[PDB]
């Protein structure tokens, strides 16, 4: 089947073809063309006319160009091959370390598992970060999502549980970059040949690397998270393993959706969004997910616009996480980091029964602390600290020293802060802040607890301070 | 290029198509010829297999405009009908062709001249009427025009005439006349 | 745009606000923002008139002296305004009323207060007539009388 | 919400009017106690203003905003006839 | 704004309403006990 | 001809429909009789959607357009040093025609992964507060973001003007050259900037790429990338180019203009979808790239107005999360006469810090972390920190259009941290500053030079610095 | 050419030429009509129809109207004619003197200067008024936002510096009245003869008027400023000087740009403002700026939609803004005149590359001082009641009386030079008058008339 | 006709905002393009050509007058709507009304502070 451009504007494609139109999600071939030009068919417009997004630049096609079907959809190589490899939205290797040798090739467009795959099992997730492990832990084989803005610490928290999650992993592991920075990516790689995560002289590499970043046109960025997804899904399902997936960022992919939707033909939804927005969305989450063929833990970086939280992308990601993690620029700019949001993460295993009533009444009374002194803020605010009881003014000094032992030092953090990273334990975490609530440091200064790991450094800093 | 537009204007498809071929039929001075071709072509284009192969959708444009190209060929047409006929099947508007040519008939129905005047009347009215309105009503033309009447028949009315000459309206009835002087009488 | 323009084809608006209904106070009618058209005094008569603005400008007063009590407390207010919050507070519990429809929702028995019996309980209460008596003396109830019973019978029980 | 931000706004202008009052009233008292209260109130006057002016640039951003996205409703649908 | 501290919500406006309750309980229960 | 030709069918919304052209390339340069040019962005079955770079004032309906069969492209080279081009690159500052052999097309796509290597070379900006505190490399993306008038264009003339030490010497890995984009902004701005930098004599490796405030939207939407093409040639052949994007406001401005002009849906605040797309693709093509590739570099420094000290706004966030860290102006600072007003716990440099010379580093740890102290303080040892704090302070202050050397940054900034003018009062760090200076520049140009040679402070050389400013700080007042 | 009306929607007009269609911009000529109507080109939209806006009312138009193509843009006549009449839009005489009988016409849509005719430095336009050339002043080619309206003398400010420019510089000004008040338009032409600076009986007028009311079309709102920048340009380019142009209103010049853009059935922008806003009003400001043969300085009066300064319209024209002169009430309750407040008035040359360092170090002085008077009056020791004296009669000393009031007050009007200015802040400052009563530098020109007060 | 004849009229539109609802109505019915609140272009200008025909005419013209008092209801006292804001800069000040000055017993409820005639001083009798 061989059709011809009639329509070019920006990164939709219409083509006419003779005979033989072919299917929607199809992939079809650009012809005179230096590097790979592929289309992917959205619409059939009627008199033989698809509609179709292209994967890379539409510079320089002319409209009788001719195009043609490969019959099927884009199709990624998938395999072991695929492990310390690069592969941009069309599976081409992009490290220049030559061809991808893999045995079989996947489509990257694929119905989910069905309703009787699902897995209910809840295992804990141990990161050794305290605030999520006491406040909203996550899960092994769950749907994680860390919500932000730009620059509260998205990046140095996946980067983070890349380091305590993924490096100590015993299965495989993908990262597919979605319209983010290219030097982050050089630096990710770089990062994990040095680390040893990647090894290029042999097959002993764990890490499959998928990037369209955000140079690239919408098309790669719509469908790069596909072809991580794809990667993934053949480790899970047709090797059984257990898969960690980061995806950064995932609100890219829906955004994208945007640029293609006024070019589509649609009317837009609210926020000038495509009306396919969480139709699509549910499309590609559900992909991400554990069977009982295998486990898939996720990860996912979600930009929030204008530090908007009720905008249609985040306001619908948040149905699709078992775990999310709300950073906050309020809280980061008091020095906070992590900057989350004590009372707006959560997480679906936060039930005494998974995590113990221990950890559950520790993580409650935290909880309830923070939001007895975020309503005292406004008495706090005009009156000041003087016109409070002597029960608010513990509640108070509680809640901060609660607040700065939330923070952490990162250890992707030094390079900006010189402060070694910590890594908290579950049962120090809870020890800690079962001690804060207890009463037993109501003698500490509050700075005594800030940038620290266990409890034990808060004393020693307390110390050190006097 | 400069066009030689219509003395009447007709909009949409049907204008459109109709003021470019009057436009070109009036450069070459074959505006009678055209006319009598597009009358021809429509009453082809009645046919019920034609119509039918026509207006399918399904059908690719490319066999479409190759059967109305032979099929204009075996009538042995202007270039200028042909050219039209092939420029409405390229652009996939041949569901608008009768339209199109009624529309350009219509231009050159007053390009003769002919000018529209329909008189309505209570019950059907005899010739001798007929004539003497014929005489006294061209009387109403400016330079060379001659009369299309279409007496209608109405009783509703209930006597008088509505008159319609081109645009202008006389309201010759009896029931207006009767409502004027009974709103008179009320106001 | 539906109530806004609604309002100019009406005679008397009730205008319901759920601020008050969180008071428990039914019905709901918010008095500074109900209008008639006959309250006139040459229609209803200046007795009449003169306890409906009576009672709406110490409603308004309250609302004016309740910032200066979030801020300042109530100790530390005027006599005349610790009247006028006294005063005010009885005017609103005692626009209050059972009806006879919501005797499910209350257990009250229905009350139908005539008109006399209206403006004399009202101009008592801006009158200082019932400086003694509590404020939950007013609540749900019909005339003053009424009030003046429940007043007499919360006292004997406690 | 225009309308959340209109009541804090309203409320906090108050509570800045009613302290910069009992400031003055202060003031005049003290022609320890009377000069405490002058500087309490003083500066909850401060902090009031502080959060009037936050308050204010976030009302103008929310308004503008309304304004913009009723527009956008609007024209989206006229562009759908 | 007359009401507008109340009228809001909030720390200001709740306390404001506990302030009063607290107040006129009190006399109500020192003007019940002396009828 | 309808393959190499066509007809204007209609004009205005600054968008030409045009009937023909059937052998034209999308986003290729089409050229009208009157002499102006344009992009074809929409090619559709009948027609092709022309943007304009120019009034369509001059375009009537029936003109002809021919194609000239070149993607949109600009002049690239050497020639453009020290000329003030406009959006396509032609030159305006009336001293004949740039003579390239060269052209780049503006919208090649950035250097992917492996093309490239982190940022390791410093890129002295000259400024005190930024090259101690907000450290930038070759190869980064900056942002300066503030209100109006609150010195943004201040700090990317000061960096233009300090190339000036670089460019002179003989070290050809350490040149720097500068590209400035003025997108509508008042062409008498551009004209007192492009004196000031000819003053300086920092016009001779400067490119002045102009689309100011009366210049059609498209030509403002195109300047950046035909700057970004000037500087390409330099990464992409062993050089370093800086480039300054001042600024990216306006040109979101003017791209929201043309896309509304077009009836695509407005979003957040009318702007289209794709308006972060707008500035990724071109903030992307600064890097550093790897041996392998000429080892050259792009560094770009994109200004962004806020709007009341708003920087959660859409396009403000948009380049956040775009750049590499960010140089935040606040007005505060600047009425209260801290100048440059750079908020040091807000401005950030994420991937510089590895890029900072080894003598900086060595003072501006300690100075980082006492004015973090002084931040966080704001008995007899938190006055202490006051003092310190209050001290660091006034020696950040910096004049105009005088940018230092690295090395008596260093020194001015050790006399500060390590404690010598903790009892001189404040209001007189500023003079103690520059008399010091004065000195250590006619007296003791040696320990300079070797400061300058070593990159670290040797303990010889520290040795030296704590008796010159022991000695200095004797005899002042 | 000739073409004919084919739709009237409101004030949008579609015209179709039979043959050679107008480019954009021009102006055409409504046929048949009692008074004359223009319609200013907008779009070409094919089918040789274009699509014009309307600088008068278009009722009683008829399709098929013959319209004249004028083969320009609007053109007015430009020249000393045009001083001391009123015009409007379309450079018609609306005063009911007569034809305004210049030698030359020129079109109100042109080009900004190149960029190699632009003068490289900034310069100080000095208006002998004090706390404008001390304090905020105005730079020759720059663009000054006038805030405050009614009852702070804003008029009389206007007046003073057309009169003030016309004696020290020898230039000549513009009012462009964007969305005038008919009444208030009638108002000011009268203050304006009464004052002086328009002349009705010998040649000798200072300020050509450009009159564009509000119950005009939105398109004769939106080019009014052209019309009367129009002039401005023809005083600078051809007379080589150093015009003023006032606008008043700025914002109205937006809004009528606004509603011409909403007609021509463009999608609005944020807020609701066109979404050429930031290129309407730079293709209008870039027109005033200094060239090689003079300068045209604006004085632009300013309004705050919802006092909101993030507005578009106020953000967008603030951008170009060289210098800000706020009218202040509280100041004019004080008796000072004029009314400018001397602390929230800026000016962007305030600054020592510029001014010089000692001006911007006595403006410096005298900002300090003022500031701390006012911190001052918060409370109500030994030197504080020294700055309150010291502070007293700066403030005293800012006032000044206008040439164009002596018919009001009979006092001389003072037209103060800049070293005056410099040398009289500086002496208060150094504390050389501390022996003068505070009332001694009320309504007086340079120190030397304060002293000789005090002497009484 | 009045105002024409040396006569003096005042004229009370009551009120300006339904008129504008009116206009509005028969504009978005035409097809007309919207504008912010769905009002059209050249709503400004209805209300400026209504406005500016109430004038005081000189002794030359017979020395009639009209006067103009147009009623705006605000909606929460927004005066920073669409129709408030083109009718409140057409006029020459305003009287501005309150609800919570009405319920005060102030009343006429009107509002001193915000209200303004920019005619002024030169509208009263000296003894006023
Ligand atoms: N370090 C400084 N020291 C003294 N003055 C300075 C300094 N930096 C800037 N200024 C002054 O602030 C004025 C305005 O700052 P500048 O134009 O450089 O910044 P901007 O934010 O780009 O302003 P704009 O809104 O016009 O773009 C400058 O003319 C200069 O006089
Ligand atoms: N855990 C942290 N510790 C210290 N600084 C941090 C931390 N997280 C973020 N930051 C600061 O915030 C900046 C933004 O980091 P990043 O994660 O890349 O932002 P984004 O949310 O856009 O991905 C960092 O450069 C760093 O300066
Ligand atoms: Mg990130
Ligand atoms: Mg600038």
């Amino acid at each position: 089947a061989t059709g011809r451009i009639v329509a070019v504007i920006g990164a939709v494609v219409d083509v006419q073809f003779d005979e033989g139109l072919p299917p929607i999600l199809n992939a079809l071939e650009v012809q005179g063309r230096e590097t790979r030009l592929v289309l992917e068919v959205a619409q059939h417009l009627g008199e033989s006319t698809v509609r179709t997004i292209a994967m890379d630049g539409t510079e320089g096609l002319v409209r009788g160009q001719k195009v043609l079907d490969s019959g099927a959809p884009i199709k990624i190589p998938v395999g072991p091959e695929t492990l310390g490899r690069i592969m941009n939205v069309i599976g081409e290797p992009i490290d220049e370390r030559g061809p991808i040798k893999t045995k079989q090739f996947a489509p990257i467009h694929a119905e989910a598992p069905e309703f009787m795959e699902m897995s209910v099992e809840q295992e804990i997730l141990v990161t050794g970060i305290k605030v999520v492990d006491l406040l909203a832990p996550y899960a092994k084989g769950g749907k994680i999502g860390l919500f932000g803005g730009a620059g509260v610490g998205k990046t140095v928290l996946i980067m983070e549980l890349i380091n305590n999650v993924a490096k100590a992993h015993g299965g495989y592991s993908v990262f597919a970059g979605v319209g983010e920075r290219t030097r982050e990516g050089n630096d990710l790689y770089h990062e994990m040949i040095e680390s040893g995560v990647i090894n290029l002289k042999d097959a002993t590499s764990k890490v499959a690397l998928v990037y369209g970043q955000m140079n690239e046109p919408p098309g790669a960025r719509a469908r790069v998270a596909l072809t991580g997804l794809t990667v993934a899904e053949y480790f899970r399902d047709q090797e059984g393993q257990d898969v960690l997936l980061f995806i950064d960022n995932i609100f890219r992919f829906t955004q994208a959706g945007s640029e293609v939707s006024a070019l589509l033909g649609r009317i837009p939804s609210a926020v000038g969004y495509q009306p396919t927005l969480a139709t699509d969305m549910g499309t590609m989450q559900e992909r991400i997910t554990t069977t009982k063929k295998g486990s898939i833990t996720s990860v996912q970086a979600i930009y929030v616009p204008a530090d908007d939280l009720t905008d249609p992308a985040p306001a619908t990601t948040f149905a699709h996480l078992d775990a999310t993690t709300v950073l906050s620029r309020a809280i980061a700019e008091l020095g906070i980091y992590p900057a989350v949001d004590p009372l707006d993460s959560t997480s679906r295993i936060m039930d005494p029964n998974i995590v113990g009533s221990e950890h559950y009444d520790v993580a409650r009374g935290v909880q309830k602390i923070l939001q007895d002194y975020k309503s005292l803020q406004d008495i706090i605010a005009i009156l000041g600290m003087d016109e409070l009881s002597e029960e608010d003014k513990l509640t108070v000094s509680r809640a901060r020293k609660i607040q700065r032992f939330l923070s952490q030092p990162f250890q992707v953090a030094e390079v900006f802060t010189g402060h070694m990273g910590k890594l908290v334990p579950l049962k120090e975490t809870i020890k800690g802040f079962q001690q804060i609530l207890a009463g037993e440091y109501d003698h500490l200064p509050e700075q005594a607890f800030y940038m620290v790991g266990p409890i034990e450094e808060a004393v020693a800093k307390a110390d050190k301070l006097a | 290029a400069k066009l030689v537009r219509p003395p009447v204007q007709v909009y949409g498809i049907e204008g459109r198509y109709a003021t470019a071929l009057y436009s070109a039929a009036s450069k070459q001075n074959k505006l009678e010829q055209v006319e009598k071709e597009l009358l021809r072509v429509a009453q082809i284009l009645k046919e019920p297999k034609v119509a039918a192969s026509v207006l399918n959708p399904y059908v690719k444009r490319s066999i479409k405009v190759k059967s109305l190209n032979d099929i204009t060929a075996k009538e042995r047409f202007s270039p200028l009908t042909t050219n039209l006929i092939n420029l409405l099947a390229e652009n996939g508007r041949l569901s608008n062709t009768q339209g199109v040519v009624s529309a350009f008939s219509t231009m050159m129905s007053v390009h003769r001249g002919e000018v529209p005047c329909t008189v309505t009347s209570a019950s059907p009215l005899e010739e001798a009427t007929l004539s003497e309105l014929k005489t006294v009503l061209k009387s109403f033309l400016s330079q060379g025009q001659v009369l299309k009447l279409e007496a209608k028949t109405d009783p509703s009315i209930l006597g008088g005439m509505i008159v319609r000459i081109g645009e202008k309206y006389v309201d010759m009835s009896v029931k207006t006349k009767i409502q004027k002087l009974g709103r008179a009488m009320r106001e | 745009p539906a109530p806004a323009t609604t309002f100019a084809h009406l005679d008397a608006t009730t205008v319901l606000s759920r601020a008050i209904a969180e008071l428990g106070i039914y019905p709901a009618v918010d008095p500074l923002d109900s209008t008639s058209r006959i309250m006139d005094p040459n229609i209803v008569g200046s007795e009449h008139y003169d306890v409906a603005r009576g009672v709406q400008k110490i409603l308004q007063d309250y609302k004016s002296l309740q910032d200066i009590i979030a801020i300042l407390g109530m100790d530390e207010l005027s006599e005349e305004d610790k009247l006028t919050v006294s005063r005010a507070r009885k005017i609103q519990r005692f626009l209050s009323q059972p009806f006879q429809v919501a005797e499910v929702f209350t257990g009250h028995m229905g009350k139908l207060v005539p008109l006399k019996e209206t403006i004399k309980g009202f101009q008592q209460i801006l009158a200082g007539e019932y400086d003694h008596l509590p404020e939950q003396a007013f609540y749900m109830v019909g005339p003053i009388e009424e009030a003046v019973a429940k007043a007499d019978k919360l006292a004997e029980e406690h | 919400t225009l309308k959340d931000i209109t009541r804090r706004l309203k409320s906090i202008k108050n509570i800045q009017k009613i302290t910069k009052s009992m400031k003055m009233v202060a003031a005049a008292k003290y022609a320890s106690e009377q000069s405490a209260r002058m500087t309490a109130m003083d500066n909850a006057s401060k902090n009031a203003s502080e959060m009037i002016d936050k308050l204010t640039l976030t009302f103008n951003r929310t308004r503008q905003a309304v304004i913009t996205k009723e527009l956008i409703e609007i024209i989206s649908g006229a562009a759908a006839l | 704004g007359a009401g507008s501290i109340r009228e809001a919500g909030g720390a200001f406006g709740k306390r404001e309403q506990a302030e009063e309750e607290r107040y006129f309980r009190a006399q109500s229960r020192e003007q019940l006990a002396a009828l | 001809d309808l393959e190499e030709t066509g007809r204007v069918l209609s004009i205005g919304d600054g968008i030409a429909r045009v009937h023909g052209l059937r052998n034209v390339q999308a986003e290729e340069m089409v050229e009208f009789s009157s002499g102006l040019k344009g992009m074809s962005l929409n090619l559709e079955p009948d027609n092709v959607g022309v943007v304009v770079f120019g009034n369509d004032k001059l375009i009537k309906e029936g003109d002809i357009v021919k194609r000239t069969g070149a993607i949109v492209d600009v002049p690239v080279g050497e020639e453009l040093l020290g000329r003030v081009v406009d959006a396509l690159g032609n030159a305006i500052d009336g001293k004949g025609p740039i003579g390239s052999k060269t052209r780049r097309r503006v919208g090649l796509k950035a250097p992917g992964i492996i093309p490239r290597i982190s940022v390791r070379e410093p890129m002295q900006t000259g400024i005190k507060a930024v090259d101690s505190l907000v450290p930038i490399g070759r190869g980064q993306r900056e942002l300066i973001i503030g209100d109006r008038q609150t010195g943004k264009t201040s700090i990317a003339i000061d960096t233009i003007i300090n190339q000036k030490r670089f460019n002179d010497g003989s070290d050809e890995k350490k040149k720097l050259y500068c590209i400035y984009v003025a997108i509508g902004q008042k062409r008498s701005t551009v004209a007192q900037l492009v004196k000031r930098l000819t003053d300086a004599d920092a016009m001779k490796y400067t490119i002045v790429v102009s689309a100011t405030a009366s210049d059609a939207a498209p030509l403002q939407y195109l300047a950046p990338y035909s700057g970004c093409s000037m500087g390409e040639y330099f990464r992409d052949n062993g050089k370093h180019a800086l480039i300054i994007y001042d600024d990216l406001s306006k040109q979101a401005v003017a791209y929201r203009q043309m896309s509304l002009l077009l009836r695509r849906p407005p979003g957040r605040e009318a702007y289209p979808g794709d308006v972060f797309y707008l500035h990724s693709r071109l903030l992307e093509r600064a890097a550093k790239m790897n041996d392998a590739f000429g080892g050259g570099s792009l560094t770009a420094l994109p200004v962004i107005e806020t709007q009341a000290g708003d920087v959660s706004a859409y396009i403000p966030t948009n380049v956040i999360s775009i750049t590499d860290g960010q140089i935040f102006l606040e007005t505060e600072l600047f009425y209260k006469g801290i100048r440059p007003a750079i908020n040091v716990g807000l401005s950030v440099s994420r991937v510089g810090s590895a890029a900072q010379t080894r003598a900086m580093k060595q003072v501006a740890g300690t100075m980082k972390l006492e004015l973090a102290q002084y931040r966080e303080v704001a008995d007899a040892a938190t006055q202490q920190l006051l003092s310190r704090g209050v001290r660091l302070t006034e020696l950040l202050k910096q004049g105009q259009y005088s940018p230092m050397a690295i090395e008596e940054q260093v020194a001015v900034i050790y006399a500060g941290v390590r404690g010598y003018l903790d009892k001189l009062e404040p209001s007189k760090i500023t003079k103690f500053e520059n008399a010091f200076l004065s000195h250590v520049v006619s007296q003791h140009q040696a320990l300079l030079g070797t400061i300058r040679a070593d990159g670290k402070i040797s303990e010889q050389s520290d040795a030296k610095l704590k008796e010159i400013v022991t000695n200095f700080l004797a005899g002042f007042e």
